[PDB]
């Protein structure tokens, strides 16, 4: 599950 | 970082980021924030760049040891350096936004921006605790956050997808709660979808990549 | 790092390399020798691997730095930031090779790895001096490790291979002197070459890793 | 020009 890179 | 000029500060940020100095990068960005100006769009970006980095090596380095202490005392004696380590980024960047940078964030843009933010620091300490309070001031930052995206920007807003698609991560992998997960994800980019024809080929290119971010997470949990 | 025991701080040397933690690593590795007793052939990887990847990493930052600058005094000023650590990690590690690594290393193995170690740190203190002593300090170092290799290692042994491989880096990259780094390539490579059949499939696999490097360099020089 | 990667 994937948040922002950033 | 008190005697040197703001701009200096902002300047070698942008130059630690060049370089791959992350830490050095969050410490200048930590002395320009301490300056007690308000931040700007791009001030605010290289805050967040410099603080993500530093603390998603510190997760790394954390599950790693995690991964080998669930599989002497060494093993967790090292875990619990990283993880308090973590923990002292997480507390300073939660300082810098209640001091002072949230309570004189007036825009929407300023505003979503910095309690995105706060959920997601209290959301890195929410992965180490054992922690009902932690999960509960992350959920309350990116409520709040929500509120406001959805009141005053428009539902390609990179900052409000950004924001739904870490909320919908917390949701899923904190709160487990993977059906608000799965919905929060399916509603914003269903709603970004409909809203692509008003957007440059620019902004339809920032909106379109954060959406495909939602996508993949979705054929991830369905 | 007094208070903790030696097998202790191997062991977290050991974790802190598959936590990607280079930084402690090199500070569990630097406490390991400063409890006074001679490094095993294991022991001196970590060193080495610590250490490299943290003056790596600065090497990096201090070229992308360099490359801005020739390309406010901020620029400068952070170069020279990056530039006194890079030199400081350099002291320290030519530190621990003086007291008291290398003077307690008798076996060829053991003294010519840390005379390698000292010539690739004067190298890198060479490449940001602004010089000559450093420079000569590097050589006399690589040379007194080369006049062990070739007495008491096969042509084939990793160690002289990567000792032979580095000093022809030195030559091209510091000294000026390409066709020495050409000579010593080709030379290495091919003593290398016709000692190959005493080899079993394991070291055969090391051996000629190294040896493709030496040839990778020489396809980049000629 | 490559050194020993270590
Ligand atoms: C929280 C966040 C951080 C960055 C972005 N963003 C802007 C442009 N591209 C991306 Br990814 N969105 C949201
Ligand atoms: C100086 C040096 C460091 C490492 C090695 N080595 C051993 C096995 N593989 C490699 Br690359 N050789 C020389």
């Amino acid at each position: 599950a994937g948040s922002i890179p950033g | 970082m008190g005697s040197m000029e703001r701009a200096s500060l902002i300047q070698k940020a942008k130059l630690a980021e060049q370089a791959e100095r992350y830490e050095d990068m969050a410490a200048f960005m930590k002395g320009a924030v301490e300056k007690g100006e308000e931040l700007s769009c791009e001030e605010r970006n290289l805050l967040s760049v410099a603080y993500k980095n530093v603390v998603g090596g510190q997760r790394a380095a954390w599950r790693v040891l995690s991964s080998i202490e669930q599989k002497g005392p060494e093993v967790r004696e090292y875990r619990e350096k990283v993880e308090t380590e973590l923990q002292g980024v997480c507390d300073t960047v939660l300082g810098l936004l209640d001091s002072h940078l949230i309570k004189e964030a007036g825009d929407a843009e300023s505003r979503v921006f910095y309690l995105k933010m706060k959920g997601d620091y209290y959301r890195y300490l929410a992965e180490v605790a054992t922690k009902k309070r932690i999960i509960d001031s992350a959920r309350s930052a990116y409520q709040e956050a929500m509120d406001i995206s959805k009141k005053e920007m428009p539902p390609t807003n990179p900052i409000r997808l950004g924001l739904a698609l870490n909320f919908s991560v917390f949701h899923y992998e904190i709160a487990n709660s993977p059906e608000e997960a799965i919905s929060l994800a399916k509603t914003t980019f269903d709603e970004a979808m409909a809203d692509l024809h008003t957007l440059s080929e620019d902004s339809y290119k920032d909106s379109t990549l954060i959406m495909q971010l939602l996508r993949d997470n979705l054929t991830l949990w369905t």
